[PDB]
């Protein structure tokens, strides 16, 4: 469940199929965006996990697993940034802000696209009888 | 596995059964690719575009001009096309603080138009998105409770009126909505 | 010293006799020395099917032997024949010098080296694996991982939470053959009142187990400050207990013997129990489509004995003061009224105002929950489809109104008085419509007003103003009328 | 401040429930009891007071017992009391350094004591066997230290020293009652246990009216009267443990915090009786040694004279306890002076301990002012004036009652001294009240 | 660094080693 | 004489345990005392013939 290995798959495909040059930058930007998203998510989830652990409702090994993921994310982001420098020269200071923006933009786009599916669950759950033009015919 | 088109430069998964996360990621990659192909400068800036904003404003104004003409059906279509173009033809790296307020400003008018027209489920979903994306105002809960009362959901209508009064306790319309909700719920329970 | 062991069986009989009497005496002495009406206890076992009875069924000699041993040893003592100190011991001789000399030391070595550390490590590894709530560590890890990566755009339903439950690690310890898809299928078969065919004795086990799982899931979802998942978990608990899928007209479909194909097709305006009790006692049967008086009385007795709530007075209280001040510790005090779906509304002004006040004494304000802890327990619920037997419960959780996040773990109450549901107050009917408060039997001192006190867990803010909250008190058994109120604390200094 | 890397048990990151604490306490106690029964291998100066007070037995792996740990603890307690370590609560690294220096000095003390006992003790001078005999004590003392540290880190209901002492006291009480051993002195076989010999004489003698009076008195060995008296004294001491003065207090920093501050009767229970007992033991030892070394001296005759062994006609004769009611009724002046001395010593020791240990009313008033609490129906400037009327009287009367209980127990001839029974009762009541106030099975 | 089970194992091992040394020294004299 | 006066005043001001509390106190403390004493006595009694055989 990640965009990490998809970039590596596209990279390995590049050496054989002669794909364009911007597909690699697209996959790289997507990976950086996902890394930023996960870093912020962990940064906001740390206190709640800590309190659940102190109260005694999470176990003893999950806390170590969480503290390991906290640094795995930083390692992955540093690797992404090094690859970004390798792929285009002098593109390390703008890459981070561009990723920071695309993260929010694509999250908003997902939330907006979800409403078409969100609309039929409520019809099924409340037993609405709606004809064309969205009006209620009871 | 996943195949790469030649003339269209779009990557597609050749597999028969693909997960949802993989499909969302491939769609995002396709969007980034078709944006980078068009954007010519290698060191692109988060500065928003101008021609795209001019076209979106033109579509939105051509949609709003039908309200003065008292044509309520096609103005909604024009506003919907404007919102679709704003969501489709805009690059992901453009500024968030300039991309979100325009969506709010157009979705508000689309909501008003759908509520005047008679579609309450579409309007309710638009209110729910506009409320869950970070816009909490007493002018939203009025419309949300109106929709929930129009499609006969009284517990949620009461909760919405209560949360709307918890933010602006001096409002004069949420009080009438709460009175109507209490009356309908007392007739529903007994 | 240098002891001398008993070589003629002259001392160890008395020692063994004393050791036996010191254990027999107290046991014999102990053996010689040794508020809430439930109406559904009888009506439940008459509607439970035999397939669940079989599941619920299937899934002092020490004193006598000690006394006969004492008699044998006493007769043996009486049958026997009987300057520096010569010390001695009481144990027999063959225990230390006969042919059983290495047996004692090998038994000591074994019982000290193998049985002790093995069992200690087993107990340690078995007590270290479970969570303080009562669920496995892997189950809690799965729940936390489910709530970590949860898309807020997705809407929570019952199917989603069943899919989440089907991955419990404790379902695999019972039946290591089945897969999570089979568990989800069995849960759907239970809720939709379908016949599994062969795995009924596994359906019943996992359904009875879902109690602790749903409680732990509710705990974790309140720990992550999520309201939608908490409400979904409570609704799923209701559906699992009553064996009914969540629909609009569910309060009237949880009843014992109704036919959905007739009720749903004929009427469409009856959605609650009060709307049902608006009609006469024969029109209710004609609408529900059962037309059997001896069989209508049971459903009419079930429909008018499930509890609904209602508030009389709700406010924030701080123990020892008269108002809320910045950085103080208040709590929530509710005065509710458990009523039947058949009784009319009594005006709040009729309450004598003597039952709503709080006593101001040091013994009462040192701990304000002792008076609440005196109420009777809740009676047994009417759930003919749940395998085991359940007592009722109410889960009360409080959240905020500025952002809309749950701000503390849920309190679960178990003691409450259902006195207002007894059949002696049957004059108080909704259909008579004659202002039954001016009745010869109506005495406002006979109706009980229960109390609920929720510790708040967070002190008042350091600023000054009105801060609004939201309190929700839901049942975990029925589809009754719950509480949903908003209240503000006026931190005034 | 230095470098130290030595084994130690890590504290639990979270609170341990009550059952996991009780089971670990039981297992540690079982290990400590099994360790003291197995003798050494290289084996081929009797100090009964030290071995009885410091939970030790000679000729086994537990010869030193908890002696080095308790000596290091007392040494560093004195060093902290004399304000030489100048330990400040503003730093935690200083506390960690002190706690690790505790163990790094305790291990050296263990090594030195083991070497001294091996080179001087009655084992014998004749080298690998001596190395093995020293290594046994080395590893046994290390195990005891690790066990105490484990029980004190949070896996046990409390400390280790108090638990071990209470266990030894209870074991002695029960062995003096249910001893299976016998003694044959002319008359025949007679059990050394009260209940065992009671049942034996009730069964085999076949003369009940005589067997009862013979087994109930037993002037030479333990009898049933002492069992009855010690049970009665146990129940009475348990009743006097619940006495407490509860004054109502309320908070003013964060309002809505109402509580009760209890002031027990046994304010400083364990300290005065144990200090007085150690003092009398040391005095008796010194007097015995000086009387043995010197045939006759005026001041040596005055301090203490020993005869048929027990002290008589001397200063040490007065301080020695009365055995039974006969000695009491014989000489009234000795009873008077002994009672007065034993009560005054306890009272003064209790007052001195509440003045030294930092539990004086002034320190309690300072703590009240710090936390922000006040007395319910009184002012702010009067908390100290109110505590002065409560705490000193409580300490004095607790000491006097402990002394009176010890005298009554030693006079009624129970199975154990009143000091031992009271210490064990307080040690167990501590665990009981902790489990009650915290909440656990 | 050290767990409670490690302390229990060390204690039981030391006790069993001493007991085994004793019984071996006892059986050696009986054998020769 | 005033010493005993302050003592009896403080005793009259204390809080003595009642029956429902004294029973719990005696139960807990007696069970603990017996659980310790029986363990000690059994460990002391078992190791006599073992120490005779081994040593």
């Amino acid at each position: 469940n990640d965009a990490h290995d998809l970039y590596f798959q596209i990279k390995e495909m590049s050496e054989n199929e002669k794909i364009h040059e911007k597909v690699l930058k697209a996959a790289l930007l997507n990976r950086g965006a996902e890394s930023v998203r996960r870093s912020l998510k962990l940064k906001e989830l740390a206190p709640q996990i800590n309190l659940l652990y102190k109260n005694g409702s999470i176990g003893e090994d999950y806390w170590k697993r969480f503290e390991t993921e906290v640094k795995l994310i930083e390692l992955e982001f540093k690797d992404t940034l090094q690859e970004a420098e390798r792929l285009q020269p002098g593109w390390v200071q703008l890459f981070v802000m561009v990723c920071k923006e695309i993260c929010f933009n694509q999250a908003l786009s997902r939330r907006y696209q979800s409403i078409l599916k969100r609309k039929e669950v409520c019809i099924k759950e409340w037993e609405l009888k709606i004809n064309n033009d969205g009006r209620l015919v009871n | 596995t996943l195949e790469y088109n030649a003339n269209s430069k779009l990557i597609t998964a050749s597999d028969a059964v693909v997960a949802l996360s993989t499909e969302t990621n491939i769609d995002q990659i396709n969007v980034l690719t078709t944006s980078l192909i068009g954007e010519t400068n290698p060191n692109f800036t988060p500065q928003p575009n101008e021609a795209l904003s001019k076209m979106i404003k033109g579509l939105f104004e051509s949609g709003m001009k039908n309200l003065q003409q008292k044509k309520l059906n096609e103005a909604l279509k024009n506003v919907s096309l404007a919102i679709e173009m704003a969501q489709r033809k805009r690059a992901p790296w453009e500024a968030f603080a300039i991309q979100l307020p325009e969506l709010h400003f157009m979705l508000r008018s689309k909501i008003d138009l759908c509520l005047i027209l008679g579609k309450h489920l579409e309007a309710l979903q638009d209110l729910d998105f506009l409320l869950g994306t970070g816009l909490i105002q007493p002018d939203v809960f009025v419309r949300k409770a109106d929709c929930l009362l129009k499609l006969r959901q009284w517990e949620e209508a009461r909760a919405t009126c209560e949360r709307g009064l918890a933010l602006a306790p001096e409002d004069m319309k949420l009080r009438a909505l709460l009175i109507e909700t209490a009356r309908n719920l007392a007739e529903y329970n007994g | 010293t240098n002891y001398e062991y008993d070589e003629a069986s002259e001392t160890w009989p008395s020692f063994i006799l004393t050791g036996l009497l010191m254990v027999v005496g107290p046991m014999t002495l102990l053996q010689i020395y040794q508020f809430n009406e439930e109406v559904f206890k009888n009506l439940n076992e008459e509607y439970t099917s035999d397939e669940i009875k079989q599941f619920r069924r299937k899934f002092n000699i020490i004193i006598i032997v000690g006394w006969i041993l004492v008699a044998i040893l006493l007769q043996r003592i009486n049958s026997n024949d009987a300057q520096s100190t010569s010390h001695g011991i009481a144990l027999p001789r063959f225990l230390v010098d006969g042919s059983a000399s290495p047996l004692l030391v090998v038994c000591y070595v074994a019982l000290l080296g193998l049985i002790l550390p093995y069992f200690v490590s087993r107990w340690w590894a078995r007590t270290q694996s479970y969570t303080k709530k009562g669920i496995h560590n892997v189950t809690a890890s799965n729940f936390v991982s489910n709530l970590v990566n949860y898309k807020p755009s997705e809407i929570v339903t019952t199917d989603l939470i069943l899919h989440w439950l089907s991955f419990a690690h404790e379902f695999k310890q019972f039946f290591p053959d089945l897969q999570p898809t089979d568990f989800e299928k069995l849960l759907q078969d239970h809720i939709n009142r379908r016949d599994s065919g062969k795995l009924n004795n596994a359906k019943f086990r996992i359904v009875a187990k879902c109690h602790s799982l749903l409680h732990g899931l509710l705990d974790i979802a309140c720990g992550f400050r999520n309201l939608d998942i908490a409400l979904g978990a409570i609704n799923t608990f209701k559906c699992i207990v009553q064996a009914v899928p969540l629909t609009p007209n569910c309060q009237i479909l949880q009843l014992p013997n109704v036919d959905k194909e007739h009720f749903i097709t004929k009427t469409g305006d009856i959605h609650t129990l009060g709307k049902l009790f608006t009609l006469e006692d024969a029109k209710i049967g004609e609408v529900l489509g059962i037309k059997d008086q001896a069989k209508l009385n049971e459903t009419l007795r079930v429909a008018s004995h499930i509890p609904n709530l209602k508030i009389i007075k709700a406010d924030f209280l701080v123990p020892g003061e008269n108002q809320v001040t910045p950085s103080s510790t208040p709590y929530i005090s509710l005065k509710v009224l458990v009523r039947s779906a058949k009784q009319p509304l009594i005006p709040t002004s009729l309450i004598p105002e003597e039952n709503l006040t709080e006593p101001q004494d040091f013994e009462s304000q040192r701990d304000p929950f002792a008076m609440m802890s005196k109420q009777p327990l809740v009676p047994y619920s009417f759930a003919p489809f749940f395998p085991t037997k359940r007592r009722g419960s109410w889960c009360c959780l409080v959240s905020s109104q500025k952002d809309g996040k749950i701000l503390q773990t849920p309190i679960i109450i178990e003691k409450l008085s259902y006195k207002n549901l007894n059949d002696d107050k049957d004059f108080f009917d909704k259909r008579i419509k004659m202002d039954l408060t001016k009745h010869e039997k109506f005495d406002i001192n006979d109706w009980e007003i229960g109390t609920i006190k929720i510790p708040l867990g967070q002190p008042a803010p350091e600023t000054v103003g009105d801060f609004f909250f939201r309190v929700i008190v839901k049942s975990t058994d029925y589809f009754t009328t719950d509480l949903d109120i908003t209240m503000n604390m006026k931190v005034r200094d | 401040p230095f470098e130290s890397f030595l084994p130690e048990v890590i504290a639990p990151e979270r609170k341990v429930p009550y059952n996991q604490k009780l089971i670990w306490t039981g297992v540690s106690l079982l290990i400590f009891l099994i360790l003291g029964q197995i003798p050494l291998y290289g084996i081929v100066d009797p100090l009964y007071w030290l071995r009885a007070m410091l939970a030790s037995n000679r000729g086994t792996l537990l010869e030193l017992g908890v002696s080095p740990i308790i000596t290091s603890s007392m040494i560093f307690q004195f060093l902290q009391g004399t304000q030489l370590l100048q330990i400040r609560p503003e730093s935690k690294q200083d506390r960690e350094l002190f706690q690790i220096a505790q163990k790094v000095c305790a291990i050296i003390l263990i090594l030195g004591q083991a070497l001294v006992v091996v080179m001087t003790g009655n084992y014998g001078a004749p080298l690998p066997i001596c190395l093995l005999l020293i290594f046994q004590l080395m590893f046994a003392s290390l195990i005891v230290m690790l066990l105490d540290e484990l029980l004190s880190k949070g896996y046990g209901l409390g400390s280790g020293i108090s638990l071990f002492t209470a266990t030894n006291i209870a074991e002695q009480i029960f062995w003096r009652a249910f001893a299976p051993t016998t003694v044959n002195s002319g008359r025949g076989k007679e059990f050394e246990g009260a209940v065992i010999a009671f049942f034996h004489l009730l069964a085999v003698r076949k003369d009940k009216k005589r067997a009862l009076v013979e087994a109930f008195y037993r002037t030479n060995l333990p009898n049933m009267f002492q069992v009855l008296m010690t049970v009665a004294i146990f129940l009475f001491v348990l009743y006097l443990q619940g006495f407490r003065y509860e004054l109502p207090i309320r908070s003013t920093k964060v309002r809505g915090q109402i509580g009760i501050y209890p002031i027990k009767l046994f304010y400083t229970s364990n300290t005065p009786i144990m200090l007085q007992s150690a003092l009398t033991s040391n005095i008796f030892l010194i007097s015995q040694i000086l009387f043995q070394k010197y045939p006759t001296n005026p001041l040596i005759r005055l301090i203490g004279v020993w005869g048929i062994q027990m002290a008589l006609s001397g200063l040490a004769y007065y301080i020695q306890p009365l055995m039974s009611l006969s000695e009491a009724l014989l000489d009234p002046i000795k009873t008077i002076v002994y009672i007065t001395f034993v009560l005054g010593s306890c009272a003064v020791f209790s007052k001195t301990w509440i003045e030294i240990s930092g539990t004086s009313p002034r320190d309690i008033a300072k703590q009240f002012k710090d936390q922000g609490m006040v007395i319910n129906g009184k002012r702010e400037t009067s908390i100290y004036r109110e505590l002065k009327k409560i705490i000193p009287t409580a300490a004095a009367f607790g000491g006097a009652t402990i002394g009176a209980l010890s005298v009554g127990s030693d006079l009624l001839g129970t199975l154990g001294s009143g000091a031992s029974i009271l210490m064990a009762t307080t040690t167990i009541y501590g665990y009981y009240e902790a489990a009650a106030k915290e909440g656990g099975f | 660094r050290v767990d409670p089970l490690v302390v229990l194992f060390l204690a039981v091992g030391f006790i069993f080693s001493v007991v085994a040394l004793h019984v071996i020294s006892k059986v050696a004299g009986k054998l020769f | 004489v005033e010493f005993v006066r302050e003592g009896t005043q403080f005793l009259a001001k204390c809080k003595k345990p009642d029956l429902k509390e004294y029973t719990k106190i005696v139960k807990a403390v007696g069970i603990g005392f017996i659980a310790v004493g029986i363990i000690g006595y059994a460990i002391k009694l078992i190791h006599i013939p073992i120490r005779y055989v081994i040593v």
